[PDB]
Parts: structure tokens; sequence; C-alpha cells
């Protein structure tokens, strides 16, 4: 709708400045008027993991992921929170899924990133 | 990167 998409550029600009708190009321308002949009979701994650809110970044994540299987950037965000939660078995498993989807659908333009996290969480481990 | 990143 029109509206969610209102929210969406709402949850953007307040991103955009570093209002966390604004961000999220943003993109739980587009979840609300979209809730089938993997993006709300996500981008209310972003926000939450700012505010190091990471169990809550994690559920909105694995939202993401049942909305839209083929968004790759909720499996990326997801391994991140779970690093920051040092969760890193699972981390290094949701990343092997973030590089498979980032060659499928986006031709391997998040791989750099991907193998960094990855990196990050094997030493951890 | 994805943390920095909203859609």
């Amino acid at each position: 709708s029109m509206k969610a998409e209102e929210a969406r550029l709402e949850g953007k600009e307040y991103f955009t400045k570093s209002d966390w708190p604004n961000a999220v009321k943003a993109y739980t308002e587009m979840i609300k008027r979209a809730p089938e949009d993997a993006r709300g979701y996500s981008n209310r994650a972003a926000a939450l993991a700012k505010l190091m809110s990471f169990p809550e970044a994690i559920a909105d994540c694995n939202k993401a992921i049942e909305k839209d299987p083929n968004f790759v950037r909720a499996y990326i965000r997801k391994a991140t929170a779970q690093i920051a939660v040092k969760e890193y078995a699972s981390a290094l498993e949701t990343l092997d899924a973030a590089r498979t989807k980032d060659a499928e659908v986006n031709n391997g333009s998040s791989a750099r990133e991907i193998d960094q996290l990855y990196y990050k969480a094997s030493q951890q481990r | 990167p994805t943390v920095e990143e909203v859609d």
C-alpha cells in the first residue's frame, strides 16, 4: 500500500539520521500495513540491532526469511546478530545459506561481506 | 555493510 511505502521512507529517513527508536516505530508501521513485505522485518531488525536488541532483531530476520527466501540481506543481518550474541555455530550455518543465496540471486555481490562474517564467527567459536 | 543498510 501507499501508506506502507510512506512508512518505509520515513523508516529510511530515521535510520539515515541514526534515530533508531523512530526507525523501529516506522518499520513497525510498515509491518502492520504490509505484513507480507519481508523488507519491513529486515528493516526493523536493522534498527533493533543498532539498539542492541538482538533477540528481537533475530526474530525479525527469521520472519523476513519466512516472507522472502530470496532476500539475501535478511540472512546476512541475522548472522551478524547471531555473532553479537555468541551464537557462532548458528551464525556459520546462516552464513552458508547466505553465501548460496547470494550467488543465486545477487551473483556474488555480497560475497566479501559474508566471507568476513564467516571468518569472524569461526575464529570466535 | 548490511548493518548500515535498509531497504
